[PDB]
């Protein structure tokens, strides 16, 4: 989940982009 | 509970940034 990866460890702006459409 | 709803507002304005006009989609 977006929450279980961003919310607990910092995230890449390459990172957040595999949850984009 | 709050410190994750605080976060998902945070991630919601990241995501909107980086996808720009191809969208995105959020599920806690
Ligand atoms: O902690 N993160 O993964 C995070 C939260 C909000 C925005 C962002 O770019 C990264
Ligand atoms: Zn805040």
């Amino acid at each position: 989940g977006i929450v279980e990866q961003c919310c607990t460890s910092i995230c890449s702006l390459y990172q957040l982009e595999n949850y984009c459409n | 509970f709050v410190n994750q709803h605080l976060c998902g507002s945070h991630l919601v304005e990241a995501l909107y940034l980086v996808c720009g006009e191809r969208g995105f989609f959020y599920t806690p």
